């Protein structure tokens, strides 16, 4: 229960909403000083003299209309071809506004009509917007005394409070703020995508293997506890690993995330097999030609052979024709926008250090930073269509980033479109409670007691779709009163106090575990050091059910075990919450060892008898099986767990027994 | 377009309560069964969201009424429905909660009235009425107010959801369980009892 | 515009873990598995040591290795209200 | 969410330029420093070059599509009495007869790619109104083609 | 099903403001009713102030689009009767081999959206020849960007 | 924006614009032929004899 | 036209068990004989006429 702050962290859409359809590079009408160029006009008029626009004889009296809303741009002329008008009328702001680009830019309309105009004026009742009734005379006519100098346009400069939200500049001229002509070159680019919102099915909300204070369950006569955690422990990992077989963690629902984080096919792996553009497409000029030359009719009556005079009844002299064939302008559609996504796609979320420094524009501090990863673009040609055409390949380039961070995932895309679009919300949901001691219980009446805590840092709680930071650049959470929906089955009387008998005996006790019922250890590898063994003294295990490791970056989360944690500089995808284990195929070979002796699979069983090679390229075909990278030593290790496949032959598994965290979804073998 | 006959309904997301009421008398459960001791909320009012589940403002007096009807998800945990138990017009396929937030309209200074088509956004490339060709010019956007990206501009949330197909599933019990056809409480004690007054 | 070159084949695979069973026929029968609790490998101690290699690092990372371990409670209730808690992780040197 | 079009679409004009002016070869030989004559080979007196930029033409392709997306097969069924029409046309009298109702267009604007931008809504607009009105159903899909097409 | 682009889209000019018009500035006072001079402060006339209706070179995007759709998709492996090979071009000789009936060119004069249109029909001649032989399947897409590109 | 017949000077700006679609077909089982529940045109539906 | 293949060598590999003597000692026999003798089929046992 309570409120959430979001801030200047986020945006669930990658586009613009503000003259958006406008060229992209062209700046608003507007003037500076050293003279001035630029000025439009769409409305229209009939004559002006001392005031602004006569836009109507109503009546028996002559009307010009308010400063409040003159030039709307909605209004322009019937006709859609070249034709002139006597009096027109447009918006040319003010000097305290510098040139910029229509694409991405915000107004307020701090008056009535939606017409955005001044907001300080003198001292009585400060409403008057200031805009300019100064009309524009032609090169016509500059002497005689009582001769017209009569307006071709009228511009109405304006004086309002404005900000830009929506874009943010790649390429400026000069260093000018106030007002210059050279911002000319000034274009668009959109702000980076990026949602904040709950981790997937409510994951790390609460803490899981953090005991400084621990999920206790006591007894109002019951000393004891239901959490015993620790660093060498998966809770946080459970939910989502056993819960794979209940149903594919896909299907649409809104209080857990229950769609989880999920890359597009599409776009990790691409599809680089060219574009359909067989055909060339067009875009005609406004209805076929524009062309002014003069046509005078001709018909034989005197003159027999070739040369004739004039026709009979002759068409009027204004005849825009073309002679020829009639133009347009050729366009390859196809290929415009597969530049778009595949440029975008790829180098939006990739880590930033070749990416692009300080250009003429203000820029943060940090490279984590949302702004600093925000104003950088790197060049449209090695993310471009022409990397590797032909092959279904995610290159080495690639796949080394953090892949879950994407445009459109079934778990991060569908938390935030559900939350409320913005900073300040009242909102409220029923909120997890995930260990397998505490799951599917049922109480035996008396008297109890039952107490938790909550991790309160911004960072770790809510997940980031670029990977940019909420505590260090600007978020705060606050908790109002928490509660428990307790909901259970209305037994019959009789029966609640007799049916009691089987767990009010020792002997059969409701037991629970994790399917990965294990114990991990954490240990790291830095640059320039590539071989890290584990070595433990002797140890006294019993039981075991085998091995399962995968990769973890310090990067993006530290050794953790409470809330308050300065180490967390990031908010993107971790493998430890959200099942996120992208760097799988980062290993080469792997050998265990036991107790002071030599290393495993010593009862040979396969080519290589002591190593298993996970990774071998281009050593020998004949090593590495069916034309994927892996080594046979472990390419039949995975379909030998779970599966029961490489003894009776291969097999290819039916429509369940891929459940979706399992091998072949996630995986899929490349060439180029 | 028809909600009845074609199957494909839509009207079942605005309701605001069904009281229930045999003869004026204590209510259809009468034992306080539910969080509501004589009514039976659907779309729940804006008095406590923190009641409601599901990111919106859907009531858990009845969210224990639809979800315990054809798949009993309510007693045993709040668990996930198979694809063939959720099926292509039962209550959770087709139905999919929503939720907006752009401007508010108390909070904010200079947001006075945004008009029709007084608005300053796309407009000369976009017509003034009619799908005519450009007319006008580009003038900045002033309808969207934003609280997205580097902006600051005040907004409050509204929950709303959205019923489709589903059919208001309840079971005849004071156990809440559609099983069998002698339903727990359809055929009990004084419930074969003979005909007397209806009034809901 | 025929050119000359030589391939190289790659494969990717993300987000499942390196599963392997514990065994002598190395495949995951039930929970407990025919080494997991056999003649060599059941009430005696031995130390697992290794010889990891992965692809070249760049980035500061923690390599996540899970061993198989298992930790399972039981609810008692001698007393209506009283719980009389135990807990037990034996490939960890946990239990009672 | 709104667009994606970080990359400007270009309407190339008619093989590159049009706008050219005429060019007249010079020789360094007769003149050494600062002095230029007839050269040997002359670059004709028609040499069709546009020196400098290349003349674009952007069409912003992601907006005016998804505005289409929101107009043909949304903000054609509404509520019809707001619902706009042009005034001089010749029209027949009843809103379910298909003369009122296909001329009948609401304002372009209004229902476009920015109307509560962000979040996964659908607003009390199109909702109290069945979705089989709609351009978006699969099984009138079938037979209104399958049968006949006149 | 159409060409669903009721809205027009617009190849729009380099800044929409393009005009070599020269525009001074006015003012009253020498003359207070009906006769001017000159605006006091007034900048120089390099005005290039677009007066009137900007331009709109026009395109219908969804169904230039599916022109690209039918085209490329079906007749290359459209039967070989209306197909002839190009004049002042010489080919090397074998129907099926990536020179004849590749470089064979057709119509999209046909395979448009005015075939049929409204009605659901797969062209009794595209049911002639295999559609398993075409430029984009699913067996052969799965191997030969599996093998390796060239 | 003329009245006037077949063509005037401004009909030159004039635009053309799409039907609205309007999918003549049958329902998700086309029912809507047969009496199966109505009480007036319903089906007696018995024997030869009885 | 274009194309010329060229395979360098053939390597056999199967899929073994390794298999507890205990039971496949008495398996390897239990195969060996006239009774125990396992028969294959389509599900399409289709002759082919040309």
């Amino acid at each position: 229960r309570g409120v959430l702050d979001r801030g200047p962290t986020f945006k669930p859409y990658s586009g613009t909403a503000y003259n958006a359809l406008a060229p992209k590079g062209a700046p608003n009408p507007c003037e500076w000083d050293e003279t001035h160029v630029f000025g439009q006009a769409p409305y229209s008029g009939i004559n002006i003299t001392k005031e602004g626009i006569q836009i109507g004889v109503e009546g028996q009296t002559p009307k010009y209309a308010d400063k409040t809303f003159q030039p709307e741009p909605q209004i322009g002329e019937s006709q859609w071809y070249e034709t002139e008008i006597n009096h027109a009328a447009g918006r040319v702001l003010k000097k305290t506004t510098p040139m910029k680009p229509c694409y991405g830019s915000y107004a307020k309309p701090t008056n009535e009509n939606g017409g955005q105009g001044i907001l300080v004026k003198q001292q009585n009742g400060k409403l008057e917007s200031q805009v300019e009734m100064q009309f524009f005379s032609t090169t016509e006519a500059t002497a005689g005394n009582g001769d017209n100098l009569t307006p071709k346009v009228v511009l109405y400069s304006e004086d309002v409070d404005i900000e830009t939200p929506d874009t943010h500049i790649s390429y400026m001229p000069t260093i000018k703020e106030g007002n210059s002509r050279e911002l000319m070159g000034q274009q668009s680019m959109p702000n980076r995508p990026n949602y904040i919102a709950f981790r997937d099915n409510f994951i790390g909300l609460m803490y899981y293997n953090s005991t400084g204070n621990m999920g206790v369950l006591a007894g109002q006569a019951s000393q004891l506890n239901a959490v015993v955690d620790l660093q060498d422990r998966n809770t946080e990992l459970s939910y989502q690993l056993l819960l794979d077989s209940i149903g594919d963690r896909t299907r649409y629902f809104s209080m857990w995330n229950q769609a989880v984080d999920s890359y597009d096919p599409d776009v990790r792996i691409i599809e680089n097999h060219g574009t359909e553009d067989e055909l060339p497409n067009y875009c005609f000029p406004l209805g076929g030609v524009i062309n002014t030359e003069t046509l005078t009719k001709v018909k034989p009556k005197t003159g027999q052979e070739n040369g004739w005079e004039k026709d009979a009844t002759e068409f009027s002299d204004k005849n825009e024709i073309r002679v020829g064939n009639n133009f347009a302008m050729e366009i390859n559609l196809n290929a415009n926008l597969w530049r778009n996504f595949l440029y975008s796609n790829i180098a939006l979320y990739l880590p930033d250090k070749l990416k692009y420094s300080p250009s003429n524009v203000k820029i943060s501090d940090n490279p984590n930073t949302y702004d600093y990863m925000n104003k950088r673009v790197v060049a449209p040609g090695l993310v471009d269509c022409y990397i590797n055409l032909g092959a279904r390949w995610s290159l080495d380039y690639m796949d080394n980033v953090n892949p879950f961070n994407h445009h459109r995932n079934a778990g991060l895309r569908y938390r935030s479109m559900l939350l409320g679009n913005g900073r300040y919300v009242p909102f409220h949901i029923q909120v997890p409670q995930k260990f397998f001691a505490i799951k599917n219980l049922l109480l035996l009446p008396g008297s109890y007691t039952y107490e938790w805590n909550f991790r309160k840092d911004v960072n770790m709680v809510l997940q980031s779709s670029l990977g940019n930071d909420l505590r260090v650049d600007g978020a705060s959470i606050k908790f109002d009163s928490i509660c428990l929906y307790a909901t259970f089955f209305p037994m019959a009387h009789n029966t609640a106090s007799t049916l009691e008998a089987m767990l009010r005996n020792d002997t059969n006790d409701q037991s629970f575990n994790d399917y990965l019922s294990a114990a991990n250890m954490l240990y790291p590898i830095p640059a320039n050091a590539t071989n890290v063994p584990i070595s433990i003294p002797s140890r006294n295990w019993a039981a075991f059910r085998g091995w399962a490791f995968t990769r973890l970056k310090t990067k993006e989360t530290p050794s953790l075990g409470s809330g308050y944690d300065p180490y967390y500089t990031y908010s993107g995808s971790i493998p430890y919450l959200d099942g996120t284990f992208y760097l799988n195929h980062t290993f080469k070979k792997v050998a265990i060892t036991f107790d002071s002796s030599v290393s495993w699979p010593g009862n040979d069983r396969l080519l290589t008898p002591n190593e298993f090679e996970i990774k071998r390229s281009v050593d020998g075909e004949g090593y590495n099986v069916a034309q994927c990278n892996m080594t046979k030593d472990w390419f039949l290790v995975q379909m030998l767990a779970n599966y029961n496949i490489g003894y009776q032959g291969f097999y290819i598994p039916e429509s369940y027994k891929d459940r979706m965290y399992s091998f072949f979804r996630n995986f899929q073998p490349m060439s180029r | 377009s028809i909600p009845y006959l074609d199957g494909t309904f839509y009207l079942n997301h605005t309701f605001k309560k069904v009281a229930i009421t045999f003869d004026s008398s204590v209510s259809w459960p009468g034992n306080d069964r539910l969080l509501t001791p004589n009514e039976f909320e659907i779309k729940r009012s804006v008095d406590g969201e923190g009641y409601n589940v599901a990111q919106c403002n859907m009531t858990k007096d009845w969210f224990l009424v639809q979800m315990l009807a054809n798949y009993n998800i309510g007693y045993q945990g709040f668990y996930i429905p198979e694809s063939y138990k959720d099926r292509m017009y039962s209550f959770f396929r087709n139905f999919q909660p929503m939720s907006r937030q752009v401007v508010d309209d108390t909070k904010y200074k200079d947001y006075q009235q945004v008009g029709i088509l007084h608005q300053h956004n796309n407009s000369g490339f976009v017509g003034y009425l009619a799908p005519t060709m450009r007319e006008g010019q580009a003038y900045p956007a002033n309808f969207p107010y934003p609280l997205i990206g580097k902006t600051a501009v005040d907004s409050i949330t509204q929950k709303k959801f959205l019923c489709d197909r589903t059919l208001w599933r309840i079971p005849f019990s004071s156990n809440f369980m559609s099983m069998g056809a002698l339903t727990d409480l359809g055929q009990n004690l004084l419930y074969a009892n003979s005909a007397h007054a209806l009034d809901m | 515009t025929a050119v000359d070159s030589i391939t190289q084949k790659k494969f990717l695979c993300d987000r499942t873990l390196w599963r392997i069973p514990f065994s002598s026929n190395f495949m995951s029968m039930g929970a407990l598995t025919d080494l997991g609790q056999n003649l060599l490998y059941a009430n005696s101690a031995h130390a697992l040591d290794m010889t990891f290699e992965v692809d070249p690092m760049d980035e500061p990372t923690l390599l996540y290795v899970l061993f198989e371990v298992f930790d399972v409670v039981r609810v008692h209730r001698p007393h209506r209200g009283v719980i009389e808690t135990v807990y037990l992780r034996t490939p960890f040197s946990a239990g009672n």
